[PDB]
C-alpha cells in the first residue's frame, strides 16, 4: 500500500509542476518589468541627488561588458525603507 | 521573531518559577566511558553523512546512492564488530 | 550437515545476527532481481523541476512537437498505467 | 597539476566541481557564471604569465560581479550625499521610496 | 597492535600521501594530510610510555595548528575566487601563511624546537617514516604552487634552518637528534632552490632518503642510539663500518659521493639567477654538518674504542636481520655520481 | 474502582486537545476562514508577497478572483 | 567607464492581470495549451537574448492573450471557476487532491462549451 | 532587526575571545556552547537551515558532550583561582573597549571595504531563485551520493580508521 | 557579510593566539581548535549559500568530520598523558631535552 | 493572537503533566491493588498543587544552580512547537532534527550538576546515565532516519497525508518495537531509571523543575510516536477529530509507560549497554538499509514539494 500511494503523490507532483511551468513565463516577464521599473527609479532620483559633485557619473556600468547584469537587492531596495529591505532578505527564512 | 517570542517566554517562565522557589521562602579514570564517548562521536559523524538521503534518493544515479549507502553502514558494522571482538563492549575490569 | 547444525543452534542461540544478515542479504539482493526497479529512475527524470527551455526549427527534425499536447514527444502513460 | 593519475586514467573525482561554474545538480547555476565562463575560455590555451595580464579586462569584472566592491562604494557614496541633503534641508523624498506605490 | 589494525594503519599512511598529490583540490590535500598524521601517531605511541605519549602530543598539536592554518588560507581563497584551488591572482599573505604552516608541519627553522625532542621520543623504524613519508605531501603542494612564492621568506627560513641544524647536531649526541637536524638541513637546501627548479628539491629529497633510510636500518640492528654504544660496531658487526662511513660522509656531501652533486647543480641555478651571496653561505656552513659525520665516523671505524665483555657471549650468535634494499640503496648513493646527468 | 480516574483522564485530554483546536480556529480568524499557507520554498513566498502587493491593502489573506 | 540604456517608467505600463495565485494554479493546465505559442516564444526570446531590455514587447503579448483567456472563462463558465478557487485557497498549499469532483464538473462545463 | 547578522557576529568574536584568554575549563565551555550556537544561528539568519541543524545535532551533541565527559573524568581545576577569572573578565572588557574603538576608527578610513554602516542592513543576499525549487543546503550535501562521492568514502575510511587508531591508543 | 566574514577571521586569530599562548592545561588549547574549526565550517558555509553554490557545500562536512576525528584523539593522548602521571598540566612534559 | 496561542500551548500542557503525575499515582496504586490519593480533593485533583506549594515553601554555584533545571524545562516546552495538531504552531521542515537536538540537549544540565557537585559519588551516575542517553539518542535518531525515507522531506506536516490511507506501524513495527523504548531511556523511566534507582544534589525547587520537564518529555515522546507510527484521521473539515483521536493515543501510550514502571524490574547497567550495542544497533543498521533499498527495487520513491 505504501508504493501504490507513493506512486499517486508523484503524480500529483506532476500536476502542480506542470501548472508552475504553465505559469512561469508570466511571472518572469512581470518580475522583469517591475525590476526596470524599480531601477529606472532609482535613476530618475539619483539624477537630482547627485549631480552637484564633480566628476559623477548617471547609471555607470561599473563594468566594460555591455552584458546584462542580475542586479542586487542592495541596488534595488537600497533606497527603500529597512521594512522592504528585511521583507526580502528575511522573509522565507522568519516563517513565512 | 516567531521562535524568538516563544523562547524568551519559556525562559522568562522557567526564571520566574525559580525565584518563586528562592522568595516565597521568606575520582579515578574509566577508559570504558571514554571508548564509549568516542563510539558516540564516530556514529554521530555516520549520522551527517547519513541523514541526506531524502533528496540524495530523488536524484538518478540509483545504482550509486543504494551503493554508497551500503558501503557506510557494512563498513560501520564491520568497525563495530571489530570492537566488539576486541572487547570494547564488555565492561568488566 | 555442519552449516545446518550451526544454523539450528544460533536460531535458539543469537537469532538477532540471523535476522540481521537476512535483512542485509535480501537488501543486497533483491534490486538485482525485481522488475520495478528501472521505473523509479524512469520517475524522478521524468519529474520536471525546472523549464523546458524550447528550441527552433530552422531545420528538417520531424521528432520534437510544435505543440505540448500532441503526441509527436516522450510519451510515459506507462506511469498511469501502472 | 603533480601526479596526473587522473587525466591518466580518463576519469575525474574532485576535479569536475573545482570552481564555481560547474554542473550544478539541478541546473541552478551559481552567481557568476558568465564571468567565469569567460575567464576560464581566455585562460585556455595559454598558461599562467599571459593570462595573468591578457585577462584583466575578463578578470576584474568577474571579481566585482563575485564582490562588487565599486558597487558597494557607489551606493555607500549616494546614500551619504542623500543623508547630508536631508539634514541641510534641500531633498524630500518621494512616495514610492519613501514607504508606497502601486505595484503590480 | 594486532595485524588488521597495523594493515589499516600503514594503509592510510600510504594513502594520505598519494591523495594529497593525486588530488587537485586543496580540500583533499589537507584531507591526505589529516590522514597522515592520524594513522602515524600511534605508530609513535605503541609502546605507551611517558615519553612517547608526549612526543605524540607535540606532534599532533603542532600539526594541527598547521593544517587548521591551510584550511583559513584555502577558506580566503574561496572568498577571494570561487576556486577550490591557487591561481596567480591571490593576496601574498595568504601564500605567507600557507608557507609558514606548511614549514611548521615539515621541520624547518625556526618552527623546528619540536623535531628533535620528539624524534628522540620515538624508535628508529617510525622516525624513519615521520622523517622520510611524511614530508612528501607538504612539498607536492609546493610543487604545485612553486611560480608565485615569495623568495625572500623562503630563502631566509632556509638559511636558517641551515644554521640552527648545524649549530644544533654539533653538539647532540643522540644520533636520532643528529639525524632530525640533518634532515632539517636539507630541507632548507630544497627549499631554498624550490621556486627556481623543483627537480632538484625532488632530487635532494630522494638523495636525502637514500641516505636516511639505510643509515636507519642500520640502527635498527642494534637499537644503538648513542655514540658510545655504536662505537662497538666493530665488535659486534664490523662490516657495516665501510658503508656507513661512507653514507655519512655523502650526506655530509664529499665531492666524489653523491650528496655532493646536489649542492653542486643547485648552486649552479641559484648562480644563474644571482644569489651567490645566499649560495655561499649555505656552501660554507654545510661544512658543520660534515663535520659531526666526521666526529662519528671517528668513534665508529677510525679508531676502536673500549669495548664490553658480554660482547663476547653475542658474536657466538647470528644475526640475520640486514637485507639486500639497504646495501642496495647504500651503493646506488656512494657510487653513482658518474650518472648525474641521467639523474636530471 | 478503576471508574475513578476519569476525573484526571478526562483532564489531561480535555488540557491536549485545547491546543490543536486553539492554534487552528486562531489561524483561521486571522487569516479569514482559509488556513495559514505555508512556503518549504520561495515558489510559495512570491506568491504570497504578490498577493500581498497587489491586495490593495498589504495583506495577503484576500484573495481577489476575476473581479480585478 | 560606460554608461548603461534602460526604458521608461512612462513606457512598458500595460495593465497588468492583477489576479491571485490560486485562480492561477487552478486555470494554469487549460493556460498551458492555451496561450502557449506566445509564452514559449517569450521564455526563447529570455534565454537566447539575456536583455530583458531586449524582450519586452513579448511581455505585452503575453498579458494581452492571457487576459483575452480569463475574458473567455468569465462570459462562460464563471461560477463553477469561482467556488473551485474558493475550494482552492482553503488549503494551505492548494493542492489539486482536495477539491477532485469540485473539477470535473467545471471542466466539462468549459469543454461542453468550448 | 537588521544588526542582527553583525550582532551574531560580535558574540562568535566575544566567545572564541573567551577561549583565547583560556578561563577556568567550566566557564570556557559555555563560551564555547554560545559560539557554536550564535554561529548556527548566523547560517541560519543566511538560508543554511540543513547546516545550522545538523550543527546543532553534531557538533554540540556530540563534542561537546565529550569534551565535557573527559574533562569532567579526567581533570581537577586546582585552585589556580586567584582571582584568574576576575582579572581576565576586566582584560576582556578591556579588549572588547580596544574592539569597538578599533572598528569606530577603521570605519573612517575604510568605508565601502571592511564594513559599510550606513547601509549595514544591505549586503546580504545577492541575488535568488524566486520561481525556483531545490535550491537548500540539503541537495549541496546529498551530492556525495551521485557526485563527489569521493568525499563520502573518504570519510568513511577516516572513521573506519579512527575505531581502530582510538582502540590501538588508550591501551 | 564583509563585517561578519572579519570578524569570524578576527575569531580565528584569537583561537589562534588561544593555542599558541598557554594557561597551564591542554583541554583549553583542544577547545580553541574546536573554535578554529567552527569559524572555518561557518565561513565556507557562509560562501557558499552566498555563491549560491551547491557542489562545494560537501567540504564544510568532511573538515567536520575530520576535526571531530582529529580531537578525539587529541583527547585521547590528554587521557593516557593524565593516566601515566597523575594530572593534564603542561609544566610535566619536561622530558625529551637530553 | 500569537501570544494567545503561545498560552493555549503552555498552560495546558502544565495542567496536563501536574494531572499525568496523579494518573501515574492513581494507576499504579490499582495495579498494586490500593487506591491512591482520593483524600485532598474529589478522587485526588489537588494533591498536585499541593506538591506545588510545599515544593516552593521547602527552603534550600547558582551560575549552574540556576541555569540547568531552566536550561531542560525551557528545551521541553519548545519540544512542543513545531508539532501539527493538525495544522502547527510553527510549521518547520526540518523540524523532527530540531526535536532531536533540543533533547540531546539536556545532557548538558545533568553534566553540569555533576561537575558542579564535587561527590564522586554523584559523577558516577552522572556519568552512567549521560552515556546510557546518548547511546539510545542515538538509535533514536537512526530510526527517524530509516523511516522518513517514506515521506522524502524531513516536515511533520507530510506525515499526515502520507498516512491518509494507511498507518506507519503495519509496516516499520521492528522500529517501533525500539522507539518505544528507547523514549524509556532518554527519559530515564523504567526499566532503565537507575539514575534514580541506585542513591548515596537536587533542591526542591530544582527537583520540581526536573521532574516537570521529566513527564513534559514524557509526554512529548507519546506524541511524537501517536504522530509517526499511529497516523490520525486528517479529514480537513475535522481538525478537531484530529486533535481527539491524537489525545486518545497520547493517553495510551502515557498508560503503557505506566503499565511497565509497575511490571518491570530495572536493567543493571552492564546488561542495558549489552542489550544496545548487541541487539538494537545491527538491527537498527540492518533495517535502515532495507527501508533504503526499499523505493529502489519498488517504484515507491517519494517527493519532494
Ligand atoms: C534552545 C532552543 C533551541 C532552538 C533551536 C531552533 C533552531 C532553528 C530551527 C530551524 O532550523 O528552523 C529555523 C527556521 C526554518 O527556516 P527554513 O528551514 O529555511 O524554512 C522554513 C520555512 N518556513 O528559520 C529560521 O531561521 C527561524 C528563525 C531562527 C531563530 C531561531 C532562534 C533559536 C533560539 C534562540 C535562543 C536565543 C537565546
Ligand atoms: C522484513 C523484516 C525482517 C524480520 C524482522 C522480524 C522482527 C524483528 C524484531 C525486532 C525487535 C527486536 C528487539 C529485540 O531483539 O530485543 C531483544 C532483547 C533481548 O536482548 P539481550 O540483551 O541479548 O537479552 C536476551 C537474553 N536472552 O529483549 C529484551 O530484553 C528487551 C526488554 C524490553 C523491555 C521493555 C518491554 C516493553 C514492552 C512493550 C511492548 C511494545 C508495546
Amino acid at each position: 500500500r505504501m508504493m501504490r500511494w507513493n506512486q499517486e503523490r508523484r503524480r500529483l507532483l506532476i500536476e502542480d509542476l506542470e501548472a508552475r511551468i504553465a505559469l512561469m513565463p508570466l511571472f518572469q516577464a512581470e518580475k522583469d518589468r517591475r525590476t526596470l521599473q524599480i531601477l529606472r527609479e532609482n535613476l530618475e532620483e539619483e539624477a537630482i541627488i547627485m549631480k552637484d559633485v564633480p566628476n559623477w557619473k548617471v547609471g555607470e556600468s561599473v563594468f566594460h561588458t555591455t552584458r546584462w547584469v542580475p542586479p542586487l537587492i542592495g541596488e534595488m531596495y537600497g533606497l527603500r525603507t529597512k521594512e522592504e529591505m528585511s521583507n526580502a532578505n528575511f522573509g522565507f527564512t522568519w516563517y513565512t | 521573531m516567531n521562535l524568538y517570542t516563544v523562547i524568551f517566554i519559556n525562559i522568562l517562565l522557567s526564571l520566574t518559577l525559580i525565584l518563586v522557589a528562592f522568595w516565597l521562602p521568606q575520582l579515578p579514570f574509566s577508559m570504558k566511558f571514554f571508548l564509549v564517548a568516542i563510539t558516540f562521536l564516530l556514529f554521530d559523524l555516520e549520522i551527517a553523512l547519513l541523514l541526506p538521503l531524502p533528496w540524495a534518493i530523488q536524484t538518478i544515479k540509483t545504482s550509486t546512492m543504494m551503493i554508497m549507502a551500503f558501503i557506510l553502514v557494512t563498513i560501520l558494522s564491520l568497525g563495530l564488530a571489530y570492537e566488539w571482538t576486541q572487547k570494547g563492549l564488555e565492561w568488566t575490569e | 550437515g555442519r552449516i545446518s547444525a550451526f544454523l539450528k543452534n544460533a536460531w535458539a542461540k543469537e537469532p538477532v545476527l540471523v535476522v540481521s544478515f537476512s535483512v542485509w542479504g535480501l537488501a543486497i539482493i533483491m534490486p538485482m532481481i525485481s522488475p520495478y526497479t528501472k521505473y523509479a529512475s524512469m520517475i524522478n527524470k521524468a519529474t520536471p523541476y525546472n523549464y523546458p527551455v524550447p528550441v527552433r526549427d530552422d531545420g528538417n527534425m520531424p521528432d520534437v512537437p510544435s505543440h505540448p499536447q500532441d503526441p509527436l514527444g516522450p510519451s510515459l502513460d506507462w506511469l498511469k498505467n501502472l | 597539476p603533480f601526479l596526473d593519475i587522473q587525466k591518466k586514467l580518463g576519469i575525474s573525482l574532485d576535479r569536475h566541481f573545482m570552481f564555481l561554474s560547474a554542473e550544478q545538480p539541478y541546473k541552478n547555476a551559481a552567481r557568476c557564471h558568465a564571468f567565469e565562463k569567460e575567464w576560464i575560455e581566455c585562460a585556455h590555451g595559454i598558461g599562467g604569465t599571459r593570462a595573468k595580464k591578457e585577462c584583466k579586462i575578463e578578470f576584474d569584472d568577474f571579481e566585482e560581479c563575485l564582490l562588487r566592491y565599486k558597487t558597494m562604494r557607489r551606493m555607500h557614496d549616494i546614500k551619504k550625499q542623500r543623508e547630508k541633503l536631508m539634514k541641510e534641508g534641500k531633498y524630500t523624498p518621494p512616495p514610492h521610496h519613501s514607504g508606497r506605490e502601486e505595484p503590480r | 597492535m594486532n595485524p588488521i589494525t597495523l594493515a589499516i594503519i600503514y594503509f592510510t599512511i600510504f594513502l594520505g600521501p598519494v591523495i594529497t598529490m593525486s588530488s587537485t583540490n586543496l580540500m583533499l590535500m589537507w584531507v591526505g594530510l589529516e590522514f597522515s598524521l592520524l594513522a602515524i601517531i600511534p605508530m609513535l605511541i605503541n609502546k605507551k610510555n611517558p615519553r612517547s605519549t608526549e612526543a605524540a602530543t607535540k606532534y599532533f598539536v603542532t600539526q594541527a595548528t598547521a593544517s587548521m592554518i591551510i584550511l583559513l588560507a584555502i577558506v580566503l581563497n574561496y572568498k577571494q575566487l570561487g576556486t577550490w584551488m591557487f591561481q596567480q591572482q591571490t593576496n601574498g599573505l595568504i601564500l605567507n601563511m600557507t608557507l609558514m604552516a606548511l614549514s611548521m608541519k615539515l621541520g624547518l627553522a625556526p618552527f623546528h624546537f619540536w623535531l628533535p625532542e620528539v624524534t628522540q621520543g620515538i624508535p628508529l623504524h617510525m622516525g624513519l617514516i615521520l622523517l622520510t613519508w611524511q614530508k612528501i605531501a607538504p612539498l607536492s603542494i609546493l610543487i604545485q604552487i612553486y611560480p608565485l612564492l615569495n623568495s625572500t621568506i623562503i630563502l631566509m627560513l632556509a638559511i636558517t634552518s641551515i644554521f640552527m641544524g648545524a649549530w644544533g647536531g654539533l653538539n647532540q649526541t643522540q644520533m636520532r637528534k643528529i639525524m632530525a637536524y640533518s634532515s632539517i638541513a636539507h630541507m632548507g637546501w630544497m627549499l631554498a632552490i624550490l621556486p627556481y627548479n623543483p627537480s632538484l628539491t625532488l632530487l635532494n629529497l630522494m638523495i636525502y632518503i637514500i641516505l636516511t633510510a639505510p643509515m636507519f636500518m642500520a640502527l635498527m640492528l642494534n637499537n644503538s642510539m648513542t655514540i658510545n654504544s655504536i662505537s662497538l660496531l666493530w665488535n659486534k658487526t664490523p662490516a657495516m663500518l665501510t658503508m656507513i662511513s661512507l653514507m655519512l660522509l655523502s650526506l655530509g656531501g664529499l665531492p666524489p659521493l653523491t650528496g655532493f652533486l646536489p649542492k653542486w647543480i643547485i648552486i649552479t641555478e641559484l648562480m644563474k639567477n644571482n644569489c651567490l651571496i645566499m649560495a655561499t653561505l649555505m656552501a660554507m656552513m654545510a661544512l658543520l654538518n660534515l663535520f659531526f659525520y666526521t666526529r662519528l665516523i671517528y668513534s665508529t671505524s677510525l679508531t676502536m674504542f673500549p669495548t664490553n665483555n658480554n660482547s663476547k657471549m653475542m658474536t657466538h650468535q647470528t644475526k640475520t636481520k640486514p637485507n639486500l634494499m639497504f646495501s642496495t640503496l647504500a651503493i646506488m648513493s656512494t657510487m653513482t655520481l658518474p650518472l648525474a646527468p641521467q639523474l636530471i | 474502582m478503576w471508574f475513578e480516574i476519569l476525573p484526571g483522564l478526562a483532564i489531561m485530554g480535555v488540557c491536549l486537545v485545547i491546543p490543536g483546536v486553539s492554534t487552528a480556529y486562531i489561524h483561521k480568524f486571522t487569516n479569514g476562514g482559509k488556513e495559514k499557507r505555508v512556503a518549504r520554498v520561495q515558489y510559495q513566498w512570491y506568491l504570497m508577497e504578490r498577493d500581498r502587493r497587489i491586495s490593495g491593502v498589504n495583506r495577503y489573506y484576500v484573495s481577489k478572483g476575476l473581479e480585478n | 567607464p560606460g554608461i548603461v540604456e534602460l526604458p521608461t517608467l512612462e513606457e512598458l505600463k500595460v495593465e497588468e492581470v492583477k489576479v491571485s495565485s490560486a485562480v492561477l494554479k487552478a486555470a494554469a493546465h487549460h493556460y498551458g495549451a492555451q496561450c502557449d505559442k506566445t509564452n514559449k516564444e517569450f521564455m526563447l526570446c529570455r534565454w537566447e537574448e539575456k536583455d530583458p531590455r531586449r524582450c519586452l514587447k513579448e511581455g505585452k503579448l503575453v498579458n494581452g492573450c492571457a487576459l483575452n483567456f480569463f475574458r473567455q472563462i468569465k462570459s462562460h463558465c464563471a461560477e463553477p471557476f469561482t467556488e473551485y478557487w474558493t475550494c482552492l485557497d482553503y488549503s494551505n498549499m492548494q493542492l489539486f487532491r482536495h477539491c477532485r469532483q469540485q473539477q470535473a464538473k467545471f471542466d466539462q462545463c468549459v469543454l461542453d462549451k468550448l | 532587526m537588521n544588526n542582527y547578522i553583525f550582532v551574531l557576529s560580535s558574540l562568535f568574536l566575544v566567545g572564541c575571545l573567551g577561549l583565547a584568554l583560556k578561563p577556568s575549563l567550566i566557564y570556557g565551555g559555555l563560551g564555547l556552547i554560545v559560539s557554536g550556537f550564535v554561529g548556527c544561528l548566523m547560517v541560519l539568519g543566511f538560508g543554511g537551515s540543513f547546516l545550522g541543524l545538523m550543527v546543532f545535532l553534531i557538533y554540540l551533541g556530540g563534542m561537546l558532550v565529550v569534551f565535557g565527559y573527559t574533562t569532567a573524568m579526567a581533570t581537577e581545576e586546582y585552585p589556580e583561582t586567584w582571582g584568574s577569572n576576575w582579572l581576565i573578565l576586566g582584560f576582556l572588557v578591556l579588549g572588547v573597549i580596544m574592539e569597538v574603538f578599533l572598528i569606530c576608527v577603521l570605519n573612517y578610513y575604510d568605508e565601502v571595504g571592511v564594513i559599510n554602516l550606513d547601509g549595514l542592513g544591505d549586503w546580504l543576499m545577492y541575488e535568488v531563485d524566486d520561481v525556483g525549487v531545490m535550491l537548500e543546503g540539503g541537495i549541496g550535501v546529498a551530492a556525495m551520493y551521485s557526485c563527489a562521492t569521493w568525499m563520502m568514502v573518504v570519510a568513511g575510511w577516516s572513521l573506519f580508521a579512527g575505531i581502530f587508531i582510538i582502540i590501538e591508543i588508550t591501551r | 557579510m564583509p563585517s561578519t566574514f572579519f570578524n569570524l577571521t578576527m575569531a580565528f586569530s584569537l583561537s589562534l593566539l588561544g593555542t599558541l599562548m598557554f594557561r597551564s592545561h591542554l583541554m583549553s588549547t583542544l577547545l580553541c581548535l574546536e573554535g578554529m574549526v567552527l569559524s572555518l565550517f561557518i565561513m565556507t558555509s557562509v560562501t557558499s549559500l552566498n555563491s549560491n553554490s551547491m557542489s562545494s557545500m560537501p567540504i564544510p562536512i568532511t573538515i567536520l568530520v575530520f576535526a571531530a576525528c582529529e580531537a578525539a584523539v587529541g583527547l585521547a593522548l590528554l587521557v593516557k598523558v593524565s593516566n601515566t602521571y597523575g594530572t593534564d598540566y603542561v609544566q610535566n612534559l619536561n622530558l625529551l631535552q637530553c | 493572537m500569537f501570544f494567545i496561542n503561545i498560552l493555549t500551548l503552555l498552560v495546558p500542557i502544565l495542567i496536563a503533566m501536574a494531572f499525568l503525575t496523579l494518573v501515574e499515582r492513581k494507576i499504579l496504586g490499582y495495579m498494586q491493588l490500593r487506591k491512591g490519593p482520593n483524600i485532598v480533593g474529589p478522587y485526588g485533583i489537588l494533591q498536585p498543587f499541593a506538591d506545588a506549594m510545599k515544593l516552593f515553601m521547602k527552603e534550600p554555584s547558582m551560575s549552574l544552580f540556576i541555569i540547568a533545571p531552566t536550561l531542560s524545562l525551557t528545551l521541553a516546552l519548545s519540544l512542543w512547537v513545531p508539532l501539527p495538531m493538525p495544522h502547527p504552531l510553527i510549521n518547520l521542515n526540518l523540524g523532527i532534527l530540531f526535536i532531536l537536538a533540543t533533547s540531546s540537549l539536556s545532557v548538558y544540565s545533568i553534566l553540569w550538576s555533576g561537575w558542579a557537585s564535587n561527590s564522586k559519588y554523584s559523577l558516577f551516575g552522572a556519568l552512567r546515565a549521560v552515556a546510557q542517553t546518548i547511546s539510545y539518542e542515538v538509535t533514536m535518531a537512526i530510526i527517524l532516519l530509516s523511516v522518513l525515507l517514506m515521506n522524502g522531506s524531513y516536515s511533520l506536516q507530510t506525515l499526515i497525508t502520507t498516512q491518509e490511507h494507511m498507518w506507519l506501524l503495519l509496516p516499520a513495527w521492528p522500529m517501533a518495537m525500539m522507539w518505544f523504548i528507547s523514549t524509556l531511556a532518554e527519559t530515564n523511566r523504567a526499566p532503565f531509571d537507575l539514575t534514580e534507582g541506585e542513591s548515596e544534589e537536587y533542591a526542591a525547587g530544582p527537583f520540581a523543575l526536573f521532574f516537570m520537564a521529566e513527564y513534559t518529555n514524557i509526554i512529548l515522546m507519546n506524541a511524537l510516536t501517536t504522530i509517526i507510527f499511529l497516523g490520525p484521521l486528517y479529514y480537513i473539515n475535522l481538525p478537531e477529530l484530529y486533535s481527539t483521536n491524537f489525545m486518545m493515543e497520547a493517553l495510551l501510550l502515557s498508560s503503557t509507560f505506566l503499565w511497565i514502571r509497575a511490571s518491570y524490574p530495572r536493567f543493571r547497567y552492564d546488561q542495558l549497554m549489552h542489550l544496545l550495542w548487541k541487539n538494537f544497533l545491527p538491527l537498527t543498521l540492518a533495517l535502515c538499509m532495507w527501508h533504503i533499498s526499499l523505493p529502489i527495487f519498488t517504484a515507491g520513491v517519494p517527493p519532494y514539494m
